[PDB]
């Protein structure tokens, strides 16, 4: 119980590609906070919401 | 007061997208199942969660309570497990409806 | 220091116009989620746009 | 000391002109609203500004 309350995920920039007509490709900067013992990226999972979807 | 049970239908959405757009009519007396995360397979068949899976569940309103769910309420309820300790729900609702996608809690 | 990269063309089926509003969460294994918020801009100016 | 309310009556008069000269008769008791900008036409019906009417 210890372990859930001390790690962290922090977001730290979001930067998007265009070039036709509109963004196609968004790129998300990523660093864990200074008390997380292991993040694994194998299992991460990332949701979206837009447009009813 | 309205008491549900488990409905006979699920699916293995791992990698797949559009939550709203898969095997969602089979409603109306009872809630859907959809899996998030598993590793181990353990909750792929006969529904049995361990320690760090991700399960969501789908409940249809219109056909359950015969009618809608308008602005300005406030409703609660639970989730009471076999044996363990229940989690409670609140999601008063906003004071107006924008998008096709709106938050609640 | 790890960076991500998505779609959205080949992912949305469409695309992302300006004046929208999206939010959005990358929960891990057992941690506490980050959250996303990156409300578009009403002018698209050059080939690579800030966003947060 | 003078308290009003809302009026069951509105215009979308975005485009058009001479603001004193169009549904100005149920008055009396209450307030009348008109439009002047919205793109997202969300004030158009059931009256919710967002951010830049």
């Amino acid at each position: 119980s210890t372990e859930q309350v001390a790690s962290g995920l922090l977001i730290n920039g979001i930067t998007g590609s265009v070039g036709t007509s509109d963004v196609k490709l968004l790129a998300i900067y990523l660093a864990p906070n200074a008390g997380s013992s292991a993040i694994d990226l194998a299992q991460t999972k990332v949701m979206l919401d837009y447009n009813g979807k | 007061s309205v008491v549900l049970g488990y409905g006979g239908n699920q699916d293995m959405s791992s990698g797949n997208s559009s939550v709203f757009s898969n095997d969602t009519g089979a409603t109306a007396t009872t809630f859907q199942v959809n899996i998030l995360q598993d590793y181990d397979d353990s909750a792929v068949d006969n529904a049995v969660i361990n320690k760090g899976d991700a399960v969501a569940l789908i409940v249809d309103v219109n056909a359950s309570f015969a009618g809608e769910i308008p602005e300005r309420t406030a409703i609660s309820g639970k989730v009471q497990p076999e044996f363990g300790a229940p989690g409670v729900i609140s999601f008063t609702t906003p004071a107006s409806y924008t998008t096709t996608l709106v938050e609640l809690q």
